[PDB]
């Protein structure tokens, strides 16, 4: 009742202190599907489940390639995700024309998190509503990134995002000494990260349609996985 | 208290009144604490009461007197950020008419343009006045010493001698009695030292219970320059009688 | 604990509590409030049939456009304010125009609603970082049809909120229910041109408030030989006429 | 107020890529270079860009020298149910081996046609150009476009540009069902010009008192052929192309 | 840190550079009726023949209103710039007379100005246009 | 080089020595070979220890000259007494970001209670360069030997004045744009003291 | 007033095979007397079976590559990782050139690959555009000389259908190689790009002068 | 009152007694946040931030809750998480263009102030919203040892001792008792065991934590800022311990 | 409910209630009528009786001619419908500068829907409270063309329509007495169709009925009172006829 009243935009605090805009567009977070994060010292891998409208429909994508060494997985909004997409790719193109050099991924983050603040703070527009996880290798070997858009980057070993995440972070939260040390062998890091994402089924089983797999590394290109190309890891 | 608008812009209300630049002027007395403005022969004397409760904090970084250039002081009476706000416009205003105009900005000139600034605020609907009273000290090339004050409503005026503070209302019948019984509009002494003695003895006789050095700010202007008094002088001052 | 009224439906940068959009969904009942229009995609072509609702009999039959040319490859139909789909037609035609000019060839199906879903995010943010253009989202939805030599023959459901879906066979508007369950019930991989063509009438005529005919409803098709075309009002006669019959030989 | 803090908040500079438009054309943002359907120009920035580019367009390798359109003779006439377009396809040989012929008349769409007889790139990119407006236009009125306003468009666009540097004399030739058949003449300098036979080339004074001698009104599909074909001949194999209200048909040297 | 204006000149153009007059007929084409500037003026006689101290006396208030910011923003921070730029823009944005092009009272006080006079304060300065809705239009982007 | 322009034709020298810095010039300004102005302080304050020496357009220099005197303004408002660095860098931003437009070229000398009495000079272009001592203008040409073999570090106050003066001397002797008297500006922690030396004493050197 | 052009004085050249095309150059880059460097590749691999090269003022025909390859880079983003096919890649290189109408590239451009039925293309440019689909192409310095040597000993009209990719190689030497002897400004090395459908094959070959 | 009717929608409103209650809101939202405490020694400061622990999916060396503004200003905030980062990255952009301009490193006071101008310039205008953090910074310059706390209306002040979050006044009794018991002074090390005991005494919300420290001194760190290494920080976690219990 | 403050806000049944303010607006104005003929246009409209005192020659007509060959009536509020009706005079003469060739009524018809809508894209302007009939023939051609713009920018193409004040009455009036498959012959026809479908709701007569007649080839005529006056007594005589059987 009381929050009703102090909800109207981002420019405004309750009189307890509280931002409710921002704190709705995290919520807006849970209404995407489940994506999984996973890397270790040498390949970093992201799973994702996707949905479709119907029968007929074909599924949504949920992994975007940004650069040959990085890419992304979204939970939440579709057009916030669109748009982060292709400023994560214009920096990434930036770098490379003016510098001949790979965006690093911290960077990217840096750069994410400075571009989500602004909306948060200025009147006229709304804050971003979609997680993002980021997978990339650079000179500093593999990485996984968890992007909130309330402007907050983490750096972790594995995570997951979306409705129903909790099992599949419980479950890499329990063996993270297993995947950690999976070097070299990017069959057993992705069977890790699918069985990590079997967790958040509920009455669903996976498919060569609803399962989307990417993969980066030393040596391996950002590479995405569909359709049958995941029959092998069912 | 404003109705419907006039609680967010500054627009008439029935009355004809702008309650937004009223309440700006009650903004002024947050900090409870007063100061004092006095002319000498030849030097112009501004004492304001430090009031530090706070144990943690550093005494030397809380300062209500500011320096704008090298001739003219200023005093805040307000919250001391629209206070320094305020102080950068003003070294900023100064600098530029120097630059424009060839000679230096004299004290008046310098209210009117803040006063001047304070009308933009209060007549423009998306634009808030500062909560502060400013109060500019020199002693001016052409009109010797001067005090001239401004107020958030735009209005500005000069003083023989002014106060401003919770506690105003006593320092000002002191003042208006002892230039009744000396029947001169100004302090008739040699050395800005004196001076800023006789202001400490208004002020110690106004407010009562008077205080130790650390309670205490003085800045002085002669012709040349305009000073802040470090806390080893003023301990000087108050030794000295 | 008290019956007070919330606020955050009425701005299309406000967040519910639950973190949704409701002009969106505001816009998606105004998509609902027009007329019928179905799409069946097969191997032989792509079909796309509408509904004319002519509120007089003195409106021009030739006059209700729920179906236009994008580019020789490319048709749409669309449902919702037409003052909007105006504004989507135009910028489509320009852009399978504009890569025409710059790369010698014809644009991908899917480029183009791509860039039409970009056009409807200019509510808020570009897709490229641009401002602002609108000051609401669309309320029209679209069915775009082609076929590019890459991916054959596509049909494509383009809605305000700037996302498309792939259909193998879609239905928007008012009647869209019904008429969606009748082609899940109803499509196949299998399906010739002509069966398509059949199967959209006998849809239109179920979800119809007035009884069908050439005049109340229009169609068209796409295939890779001939192109786009709207078939005239002789041709539909003609195979409603073939329904009628196939209907009661039952 | 934000961006205001951006503005102000200290390498992009030098490059220049602060600009909007430096990014569009680098390719940083996007392809949104390859999306304007105006394109736009890249000019010296200094006081006299016209003088630069005369100079510096007039001065060592044949192959960096801009590509100039052949003067050879080209000619079209309207003699009662089309258009007669006739031109000599003699080339001319350099240091290349070409792959197939090359044809001196633009095809714009199905149904028109144009010359260069002029620079080269302005007639081929402007053309080209002048088709696309043509397509969008007939999409927009659901009708094909008159020979008359694509003629204004294509002046109009070269008058903006009147003085700038642009060389091309082109011959926009059409039928259509409210016109007929029609054939403009428009210059780089903003001429526009309606006619009934137009002849432009190294010698077309023969050309012209050729079809003077045997020209009329009646005349049949063959005989306004061979009538080209001859007039071609006495001004200097050919290639002709008669354009109907369906469209141009091409004849490779009939 | 510019004292004369710099980067003056003009580095590509387009037939559809001017966004307030485009044809309707051709957007990719300017408007010749709508401009009301006689009729014959193609846009690549205005990049040659200019006089040269025109650029110089266009801009010259804006670079040194620039010069100004920049040095509040070495001397002072990025507040200061960003303050005054809100203040003008604030000023500016809300000010709309069609029938009057006078600055205002409030920009000339922020501006510094209200005792100076130049040349443009003494000389301040159709069959289509001129009008309230043109200008409407234009202030409101539609 | 705008035509009717004015031009600094002049003798401009700033040595460092023990106790500070000293600056000196001539007297002279000429319009071709017409002296407009006999008498000519040349000697520019931009702040109470800071002090400059113009050569190039007389009026670039001028405009370039009181924007510095502003901008030390503002940083005295602010931060203070600023170092003679700080000042050659103004003057070398303002100088080179308007090479295009604007021919200006500056000495400047200072002193503060840090580095102890500083010459820093700025040729046309905008280049700046620190110096122990520095030449410029027209006459400059014909004392590059002289000082070259006259100069020596920590020299004292009366040692620097009679350098100075010796230098300037020959260079009014054979330059015909540099003429009068002489003036000198003595920057030390003492305070300013100016300096004048009329051509009956230097002409007997 | 400033100069913005130079010259740099290569030599390029593109032949059309059956099912295979061929882009080589001379590797020397000098300033008009002296040799600036004796390898400096000038024909490059921009993708999709794809190879350019602009002979003539360096930086201009540097300029180009890097916008075109940029420009591919883009393509592929926003068309599900299509392949630019040789005459949309032209189309796009006319563009970038007529961009710069009145400020031209100062450059002769020649690009090869394979088309739609996988028959070999080569495409030359004009400074401003102006383009067109050719057997062969000879560009820059000592291409009177070059063009001569390969008409001698093909029928363009051995038919060059016939010829293999290797007599094609030695012949494209032996034409540099004359070319060096008779010419103060090729020299110092020949590099070759071939396309076929098995993608692009470098070769190199030094000339005189080492 | 706390809560202000009718004045506390827009954010440049005076109330009739001459508050903003925009801003203190903000500041009731910078008390909710985690405890931090800076304190100024003889020639040095420290701070001290009560870190709570997370999953073990965090790489422990990629999430520091202390920030390094410049090699000698380091600082720690309470209250919204990208409000501090913002925050921390315009005081970068003002210190590295003031050592580009200056050839110096920038003083404290200064930094000091050109922060408080941007904190409080957003609290003239109706578009924006009054930052939701309070800053704890310092660090040493030629002058000697600064600290600092900033608030939300754009108020700072130096300090002997600060102290910032949901265990603020528990904090600041001991910054207090501390300032106290040494009326000579302090130095760095004992200034370490006392944050480490301050931050420890502090918590008292079923939830372990941890404890992060840093320290910028002339004569331990060269006037540089630095983390704690493993021997000082076990060590001041046992000092603290032992204090507890 | 509290959907109906501005043109940028969707109702949850999906409609936008300014919009349908703005007809509400168009509502109030005089009744106009078009009937499109096998080889003409008629467009008629109703005038308020003119006032003793008022001087009934230098007021503007209630049909304007856009170009030689297209004519415009409208309903709604009388100010608005002159900058309409200036800028598609305007829009005419740049289309015929820029394409040598005159528009065709549906180019102009766009138009005007266009700037109809461009006037619904912002909260500080206002829609206009218009609806206009255009009328015309496309140069060269010989088919009838007459087409209804609408606030919102929507516009229609119609063989008979009616806009205005108790225009239901009169529309069903022409869908009882006009049908597609045999349209009105003759100009004479479709004047005495106009004529009696005005009479439905005109209060007096023939002072209160404006008829402009266009025929192809650009001809444009507007009938004088004298005319209108015999179509409405040859109506009244044939209604009495008929009544007297």
């Amino acid at each position: 009742m009381f929050r009703n009243n102090y909800d109207g935009d981002t420019v405004t605090f309750s009189p307890t202190g509280r931002l409710f805009q921002v704190e709705y567009a995290l919520e807006a977070i849970k209404q995407g599907s489940v994506t999984v994060g996973l890397r270790s010292n040498t390949h970093a891998v992201l799973v994702a489940l996707k949905r479709n409208a119907d029968e007929l429909s074909s599924y949504q994508k949920k992994i975007i390639k940004c650069d040959e060494h990085m890419g992304l997985s979204l939970a939440g909004l579709a057009p916030d995700a669109r748009v982060l997409s292709n400023y994560l790719r214009q920096q990434c193109n930036y770098s490379s024309l003016v510098f001949n050099r790979k965006l690093a991924v911290e960077r990217a983050g840096h750069l994410l998190c400075d571009k989500a603040q602004k909306n948060t703070q200025s009147y006229g527009g709304r804050p971003y509503g979609v997680g993002l996880l980021i997978i990339g290798y650079d000179k500093s070997g593999a990485h996984l990134l968890e992007f909130q858009p309330s402007g907050n980057v983490t750096e972790l070993y594995g995570t997951a995002i979306g409705a129903r995440s909790q099992g599949a972070k419980t479950y890499l939260e329990r063996t993270l000494d297993t995947f950690i040390k999976i070097d070299g062998n990017p069959d057993e890091l992705i069977k890790a990260g699918v069985e990590a994402i079997s967790q958040s089924l509920r009455d669903e089983s996976l498919t060569v349609d609803n399962l989307s797999i990417a993969i980066v590394g030393k040596d391996t290109p950002f590479t995405i996985y569909d359709g049958e190309a995941v029959a092998k890891y069912i | 208290s404003a109705a419907g608008y006039d609680r967010h812009i500054t627009i008439f209300s029935p009355e004809g009144r702008l309650y937004q630049v009223e309440y700006a002027f009650k903004a002024t007395n947050q900090t409870n604490i007063n100061s004092l403005a006095v002319r000498g022969k030849d030097c112009t004397v501004v004492i304001s009461q430090k009031k530090v409760p706070d144990k943690l904090l550093d005494p030397t970084t809380v300062s209500y007197i500011f320096c704008i250039s090298r001739t003219i002081g200023m005093v805040v009476n307000g919250p001391i950020p629209d206070a320094r706000n305020a102080a950068l416009r003003a070294k900023a205003e100064a600098a530029e008419f120097r630059y424009k105009y060839g000679y230096d900005m004299p004290c008046d000139v310098l209210a009117k343009r803040m006063a001047n600034l304070s009308q933009i605020y209060t007549q423009r609907a998306y634009m808030r006045p500062l909560g502060v009273i400013l109060t500019f000290v020199s002693v001016d090339e052409e009109l010797g010493p001067s005090i001239y004050k401004t107020d958030p409503a735009g209005y500005y005026v000069g003083y023989k001698a002014t106060a401003t503070g919770p506690k105003q209302q006593e320092i000002t019948t002191n003042l208006e009695n002892h230039f009744k019984k000396s029947k001169i509009d100004h302090i008739n002494e040699e050395s800005w030292e004196k001076v800023v003695e006789f202001a400490i003895t208004h002020m110690i006789d106004a407010l009562g219970t008077e205080f130790s050095k650390n309670d205490l700010e003085v800045g002085v202007a002669t012709k040349d320059k305009f000073f802040t008094l470090s806390a080893e002088n003023i301990e000087e001052r108050l030794v000295a009688i | 604990m008290f019956l007070t009224r919330s606020e955050y439906d009425r701005g299309v940068s406000t967040f519910s509590p639950e973190g949704r959009l409701f002009q969106v969904e505001y816009s998606l009942e105004a998509i609902k409030l027009g007329s019928t229009a179905i799409g069946i995609a097969t191997k032989e072509g792509v079909v796309l049939g509408v509904e004319k609702r002519a509120t007089s009999p003195l409106l021009e039959s030739d006059s209700i456009e729920k179906i236009v040319e994008i580019d020789r490859h490319i048709g749409c139909a669309m449902s919702g304010l037409t003052a909007d789909a105006r504004s989507m037609i135009e910028h489509a035609r320009t852009a399978a125009v504009t890569h025409n000019l710059y790369y010698d060839e014809d644009i991908n199906v899917e480029s183009l609603t791509q860039s039409v879903c970009d056009l409807a995010l200019r509510f808020g943010e570009g897709a490229s970082g641009e401002e602002r253009l609108m000051s609401r989202p669309f309320g029209v939805a679209l069915l775009i049809a082609g076929h590019d030599a890459d991916d054959g023959y596509q049909l494509f459901h383009a809605e305000p909120s700037g996302t498309f879906y792939r259909y193998n066979a879609k239905a928007i508007g008012s009647g869209s229910e019904g008429a969606q369950a009748e082609l899940l019930n109803e499509w196949h991989s299998s399906l010739t041109l002509k069966e398509a063509e059949l199967l959209v009438l006998k849809i239109l005529k179920q979800v119809m408030e007035e009884k069908l005919d050439e005049n109340n409803a229009q169609l068209s098709c796409i295939t890779k030989q001939d192109g786009f075309k709207i078939y005239d009002n002789e041709k539909t006669a003609e195979l409603i006429k073939e329904l009628k019959e196939k209907e009661a030989a039952e | 107020m934000q961006a205001i803090a951006d503005s102000f908040s200290v390498l992009v500079k030098e490059l220049q890529y602060d600009n909007e438009q430096n990014l569009e054309s680098d390719f940083v943002t996007g392809a949104s270079q390859f999306q304007r359907l105006a394109p736009s120009l890249t000019v010296p920035p200094i006081a006299s860009p016209q003088q630069f580019l005369r100079a510096h367009t007039d001065d060592r390798n044949p192959d960096c020298k801009i590509k100039i359109a052949h003067g050879t003779t080209t000619l079209a006439f309207r003699f009662q149910g089309g258009i007669i377009v006739a031109v000599d396809s003699r080339a001319t040989a350099g240091n290349w081996v070409a792959s197939q012929t090359v044809k001196k008349v633009i095809e714009i769409n199905p149904f028109l046609l144009g010359t260069m007889a002029g620079g080269a790139a302005d007639c081929q990119f402007w053309e080209t150009w002048l088709g696309s407006q043509c397509r969008l236009h007939e999409l927009r009125e659901k009708e094909r476009i008159s020979v008359a306003a694509a003629s204004k468009i294509l002046s109009n666009l070269v008058y903006q540009y009147k003085g700038a540097g642009l060389s091309m004399g082109t011959m926009i030739c059409g039928y259509t069902r409210k016109e007929g058949p029609t054939i403009y003449y428009v210059d780089s300098d903003g001429t526009r010009l309606k006619g009934d036979i137009f002849c432009v080339g190294s010698g077309q004074t023969f050309a012209y008192g050729v079809l003077d001698s045997n020209y009329k009104w009646d005349l049949s599909v063959e005989d306004a052929l061979y009538l080209g074909k001859r007039s071609i001949l006495a001004a200097a194999s050919v290639n002709l192309y008669h354009v109907t209200e369906d469209g141009w048909i091409y004849h490779g040297n009939h | 840190m510019n004292i004369v204006p710099q980067d003056t000149f003009k580095s590509q153009v387009s037939t559809d550079q001017d966004k307030s007059v485009l044809s309707s007929a051709v957007p990719s084409l300017p408007d010749t009726l709508r401009q009301q500037e006689g009729g014959a003026v193609p846009l690549s006689t205005q990049l040659n023949d200019r006089h040269p101290l025109e650029s110089t006396l266009k801009n010259w208030e804006t670079t040194q209103r620039q010069r100004q910011m920049e040095q509040y923003r070495q001397i002072f921070g990025i507040a200061e710039p960003m303050k005054r730029t809100m203040e003008m823009e604030i000023v500016n944005r809300t000010d709309f007379n069609p029938l009057s092009t006078n600055g205002s009272i409030h920009r000339d006080i922020l501006l510094n100005k209200e005792c100076s006079i130049d040349w443009e304060d003494v000389y301040p300065g159709t069959m289509v246009g001129d009008d309230v809705h043109s200008k409407i239009e234009k202030q409101l982007g539609i | 080089l705008k035509k009717g322009e004015v031009s600094l034709g002049t003798s401009i020298m700033a040595v460092t020595f023990k106790d500070g810095v000293i600056l000196g010039a001539d007297s002279r300004t000429t319009t071709g070979a017409y002296i407009a102005n006999r008498v000519t302080d040349k000697l520019t304050r931009v702040h109470d220890k800071i002090w400059c020496c113009r050569s190039g357009s007389a009026a670039d220099t001028q405009a370039i000259a009181d924007i510095v005197q502003y901008h030390l303004e503002l940083y005295t408002s602010q931060y203070g007494t600023p170092s003679t660095e700080t000042a050659a860098s103004v003057f070398k931003e303002l100088c080179y970001e308007n090479k295009d437009n604007l021919t200006a070229g500056i000495i400047v000398a200072g002193y503060d209670d840090k580095n102890k009495g500083e010459v820093y000079t700025i040729p046309l272009g905008g280049s700046v360069h620190k110096l122990p001592y520095a030449i410029a203008g027209s006459g400059s040409t014909f004392i590059y030997g002289y000082c070259d073999k006259n100069f020596r570090e920590n020299m004292s106050k009366e040692e620097t004045v009679d350098f100075i003066k010796h230098s300037l001397s020959q260079a009014i002797k054979w330059d015909g744009s540099s003429g009068g008297v002489i003036r000198m500006v003595v920057l030390t922690a003492a305070g300013v003291e100016r300096l004048i030396f009329y051509p009956d004493e230097y002409e007997q050197l | 007033q400033f100069n913005p052009y130079g010259d740099n004085g290569g030599t390029i050249l593109g032949i059309a095979g059956e099912d295979f095309a061929v882009l080589a150059g001379d590797t020397r880059n000098i300033t008009d007397y002296s040799i600036n460097s004796r390898y400096e590749p000038k024909v490059f691999d921009c993708g999709d079976n794809i190879v350019m090269s602009a002979n003539g003022f360096a930086a201009d025909g540097d300029a180009l590559v890097k916008r075109f390859k940029n420009s591919v880079k883009w393509y592929h983003f926003d068309h599900n990782d299509k392949k630019l096919s040789i005459n949309s890649a032209a189309r796009n290189i006319q563009h970038l050139l007529y961009g710069k109408r009145f400020f031209p590239y100062y450059v002769h451009t020649i690009i090869a690959g394979l088309d739609e039925d996988g028959k070999g293309a080569v495409y030359s440019f004009d400074p401003v555009g102006s383009y067109e689909r050719e057997q062969c192409r000879a560009g820059g310095a000592a291409a009177s000389l070059i063009m001569p040597f390969l008409d001698n000993q093909v029928n363009f009209k051995k038919p060059l259908k016939y010829l293999s990719v290797e007599e094609v190689i030695k012949l494209v030497r032996d034409s540099f190689t004359s070319a060096t002897e008779r010419h103060i400004q090729v020299g110092d090395g020949l590099e070759i790009l071939i396309v076929t459908k098995d993608g692009v094959r470098k070769e190199f070959y030094e000339l005189k002068r080492d | 009152t706390s809560i202000g009717t009718g004045y506390d929608l827009s954010n440049s409103v005076f109330s009739p007694d001459g508050r903003n209650f925009q801003v203190e809101y903000a500041v009731k939202a910078v008390e909710n946040g985690t405890t931090s405490i800076g304190i100024k020694c003889n020639d040095g400061v420290v701070f001290a931030v009560e870190k709570l622990i997370t999953s073990k999916l965090l790489v422990p060396q990629k999430n520091v809750k202390i920030q390094v503004v410049d090699r000698h200003i380091g600082c720690v905030y309470s209250g919204l998480i990208p409000d501090g980062r913002h925050l921390v990255n315009r005081g970068r952009e003002e210190a590295a263009s003031f050592k580009k301009l200056y050839k110096t490193p920038i003083p404290i006071p200064a930094f000091a102030d050109r922060l408080g101008q941007y904190v409080q310039a957003h609290t003239l205008y109706n578009s924006v919203r009054p930052f939701g953090v309070s800053t704890i910074f310092g660090g040493v310059d030629k002058n000697g040892a600064h600290l600092y706390m900033l608030e939300p209306s754009g108020s700072y002040w130096g300090y002997k001792g600060a102290a910032t979050g949901k265990g603020r006044q528990s904090a600041k009794a001991e910054l207090e008792k501390l300032v106290d018991h040494h009326p000579e002074g302090l130095s760095a090390r004992e200034a370490v065991k006392q944050a480490a005991k301050i931050i420890y005494l502090a918590h008292e919300d079923e939830k372990d934590f941890e404890l992060e420290i840093s320290w910028c001194s002339l004569s331990e760190t060269n006037g540089l800022h630095k983390f704690v290494k493993g021997d000082l920080l076990q060590e001041a976690i046992d000092f603290a311990q032992k204090e507890i219990n | 409910s509290g959907y109906d403050r501005a043109l940028s806000i969707f109702s949850p049944d999906g409609h936008i209630f300014q919009v349908e303010y703005a007809l509400e607006a168009v509502k109030r104005g005089t009744c106009a009528v078009g009937v499109k003929g096998k080889n003409c246009v008629v467009l008629g409209c109703e005038r308020r009786s003119t006032l003793k005192l008022q001087d009934t020659r230098i007021t503007p007509s209630k049909v304007s001619k856009i170009d030689s060959h297209v004519v415009l009536s409208f309903s709604g509020l009388n100010a608005d419908s002159r900058i309409l009706i200036e800028k598609a005079r305007v829009e005419a003469q740049s289309h015929r500068l820029t394409l040598e060739d005159p528009v065709t009524v549906e180019y102009l018809t766009r138009y005007v829907a266009g700037v109809q809508q461009r006037y619904t894209q912002s909260g500080g302007v206002r829609p206009f409270g218009v609806s206009t009939l255009i009328a015309g023939f496309d140069p060269r051609d010989d088919e009838p063309k007459l087409y209804q713009t609408e606030p919102s920018g929507i516009y229609s193409s119609w063989s008979a329509q009616t806009i205005g004040r108790n225009s239901k009455t009169v529309r069903e009036f022409l869908e009882k007495n006009y049908d597609r498959k045999e349209p009105p012959a003759t100009v004479e026809e479709c004047v005495k169709l106009t004529v009696r479908s005005l009479l439905e709701v005109v209060q007096t007569g023939a002072k209160n009925i404006e008829i402009t007649v266009v025929k192809p080839d650009s001809d444009i005529v507007a009938l004088s009172s004298e005319e209108i006056n015999q179509y409405v007594t040859q109506i009244e005589q044939e209604k009495q006829e008929q009544q007297e059987q």
